[PDB]
């Protein structure tokens, strides 16, 4: 939740 | 799995 995998940015 | 909340960076299980 934020930047990375899952949600927000990234994947 | 990331920066923010959960695992990785910021809050939850990591930095």
């Amino acid at each position: 939740a934020x930047v990375x995998w899952x949600w927000x940015w990234x994947w | 799995v990331g920066a923010x909340a959960x695992v990785x960076w910021x809050w939850x299980w990591x930095w």
